[PDB]
């Protein structure tokens, strides 16, 4: 399985853009302007239509990747075990070949 | 493909170069409150587990029960085996008996 | 020794975030909020993440009759026995600690977690989530057998031990509060108690962000003030519902409990089928109690597999 | 949704008398998509409801 | 009146043929029509993952 | 004479035996154990035999 790691959204109340891109897998560098977020304290900051929303996310493995994973394999020439029992006059024994 | 099987095709459990093609896509948050909207198809691993069905144990063309420890298949008949044996002269009596 | 590892829970005061359906209402801000859900155990276990940690007495401890929910910018109090989670059917709790919940729980089309607060309110909210377990074995059931066989499955055993993976801690942002704008005689005053409220205005000179002072700006109006309070006292979980300042985030580690382990797992044994063989053709009468699986194959070179779930009496040939 | 309607309360002393009624409550969803929980993040299509005063 | 918004369907276009993969979270509806004179309408409810050509 | 026939209940001390699922645990001992269920009426009547009378 995959875990969608998304950090807390970035609100910056100046309106100046801020774009960056690191090397961890599948960043989606998206920046939004003119957002006016709300909060239980009514609202925060003063300026409207001039705000920066920086929201980023990526994917990673899961915590149970050690156990719940599945594996793939390729076929090839195959060797066969054979457990044989041999007996004759006053002798009776098993082996493995 | 994003969702069929092995959407993550990461290599051994050493966790290096975790390739992923799960097709993230962000969206602009609404003006109501803070949002982190994104579109994410469900994991193909879960779908493959849910569908599964008719394991190879019930598909062996010779009723060959399969185990998994050294990925082995046991107790199935096909063909025939040759044998060449050498018997010492001391393992049997002479014609005088 | 037993309670020594709860020191990591010096971090208190979790968030009161946004959740979709208020139950009674349409939207509400609630101390309890549903977050990501883990479901990988093979015996129908669930893992629910809730902001409000349980088993807290303003310090590290473990118990069974104390919950401290948070409403506003202060702590509160309630009782754990009143906490209820229930889908379409009753979602029964086996035992929980910290921020996370586990439960035996019947299939359904939605999830709900509720708990009684300090007085005369049953505030809570729901969440959309599907729970369609795939029982181990070829027999589908809901109750442990009186007679049966053992086939192992994975489950979250009950313990409080360190683990590998982790959740994220960070400084809380600066929540606002408009009740600190008491105007009495055409003058804007800042009250006390909350202290160190950040300040910023276009009203005039004196925009410095007063810290723990009863500063008063004169001849001003409420509409030009947007003060917000901060504490920098205790760090807090990083969710997708609160803002964050750009920094290394100072990732704090609190181990996720209830890891995944193997266990023995009983499974029922179906009744012996009725058999009446004839001539090169075989006839079987079935008496299923629940939807089970029947399959057969030919030992010859051509398998010709057959599989078809059975949930009723039927003749088969 | 359900196939019967029941309402009850506890009276002045130790009794919860009630009675039911046949009612096939099958609310047709508004919009092209069925659900039981309002979106986390969604879009508005106008519909109608009762008023609360 | 809020209403959900399903995920974008997975389109993989062929030649003179359109193949789409659908990953529903709830029973929804998919319809299509042709701009030509004969519309040839279509509607069919969806509850599980499916491919349509 | 109204309560006289209860005298046959001088037999006492209901047992405590094994039952399937105790809720909190997989195996568990409870004073309530479900004996074989009587069901022979025609109005959904169910009769349950429990150790603790
Ligand atoms: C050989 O010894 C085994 C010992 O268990 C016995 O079961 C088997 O019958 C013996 N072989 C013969 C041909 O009697
Ligand atoms: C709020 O603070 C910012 C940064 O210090 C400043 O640029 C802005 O002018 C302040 N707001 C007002 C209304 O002065
Ligand atoms: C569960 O069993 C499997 C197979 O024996 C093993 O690989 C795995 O490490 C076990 N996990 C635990 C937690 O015991």
């Amino acid at each position: 399985e995959y875990k969608t790691v998304v950090p807390s959204p970035y609100i910056k109340c100046c309106g100046t853009s801020e774009c960056r891109s690191m090397e961890r897998p599948d960043y989606q560098c998206q920046v939004y302007t003119g957002v006016y977020p709300f909060m239980w304290g009514g609202a925060y900051c003063f300026c409207d239509t001039e705000n920066t929303q920086l929201s980023e996310a990526y994917v990673d493995r899961s915590d149970v990747c050690k156990h719940d994973h599945a594996a793939a394999y390729k076929a090839h020439t195959a060797a066969m075990k054979a457990t044989i029992r041999i007996s004759y006059g006053n002798l009776n024994q098993t082996t493995t070949a | 493909q994003p969702g069929r099987f092995g959407d993550i095709q990461s290599r051994t459990v050493e966790s290096k170069d975790l390739y992923a093609n799960t097709a993230l896509k962000l969206s602009r948050p609404s003006s109501g409150t803070v949002h982190v909207p994104y579109t994410q198809t469900p994991s193909g691993f879960k779908y493959w587990i849910k569908e599964r069905g008719t394991s190879l144990n019930d598909k062996a063309p010779f009723g060959c029960v399969i185990k998994t420890n050294p990925v082995r298949a046991e107790n199935c008949a096909v063909g025939n085996i040759p044998v060449s044996m050498d018997i010492p002269d001391s393992a049997f009596t002479r014609v005088i008996d | 020794s037993v309670t020594k590892h709860f020191n990591v829970y010096k971090a208190t005061k979790p968030y009161l975030a946004y959740c979709a359906d208020c139950g009674d209402g349409q939207f509400c801000y609630s101390p309890v909020a549903i977050e990501k859900i883990r479901d990988e155990a093979s015996d129908g276990m669930i893992k629910i993440q809730v902001a409000a940690q349980i088993g807290i007495n303003k310090g590290g401890t473990h118990e069974h009759n104390k919950i401290r929910y948070i409403a506003g910018h202060d702590m509160k109090e309630a009782n754990r026995d009143s906490l209820q989670v229930h889908t379409s059917g009753v979602c029964a709790i086996r035992g929980t600690m910290g921020h996370f919940i586990v439960a035996y729980c019947p299939p359904g089309g939605e999830l709900k977690v509720q708990f009684q607060d300090a007085e005369s309110h049953t505030q809570a909210c729901k969440v959309q989530y599907k729970h369609a377990p795939a029982p181990v074995g070829r027999e589908k059931f809901t109750v442990r057998p009186h007679f049966g066989i053992e086939v192992p499955c994975t489950t979250y055993q009950l313990t409080t031990a360190p683990t590998e993976e982790e959740i994220d801690m960070h400084t809380p942002p600066d929540i606002p509060d408009i009740t600190l704008l008491s105007q009495r005689s055409g003058n804007v005053k800042i009250t006390a108690g909350g202290k160190t409220i950040r300040y910023n205005c276009t009203c005039g000179s004196g925009n410095v962000g007063t810290t723990s002072s009863d500063k008063t700006i004169n001849s001003c109006k409420i509409a030009q003030c947007h003060a917000a309070v901060t504490n920098h006292d205790k760090w807090q979980y990083t969710s997708s519902f609160v803002p964050r300042a750009d920094q290394l985030s100072r990732k704090g580690k609190v181990h996720v409990p209830f890891p995944l382990t193997n266990s023995t797992c009983r499974v029922p044994l179906a009744r012996a089928p009725g058999v009446t063989y004839g001539k090169r053709e075989l006839t079987v009468k079935l008496h299923p109690d629940h939807p089970t699986l029947l399959t057969y194959r030919s030992l010859g070179a051509d398998p010709r597999p057959y599989e078809e779930w059975i949930d009723r009496y039927v003749e088969r040939t």
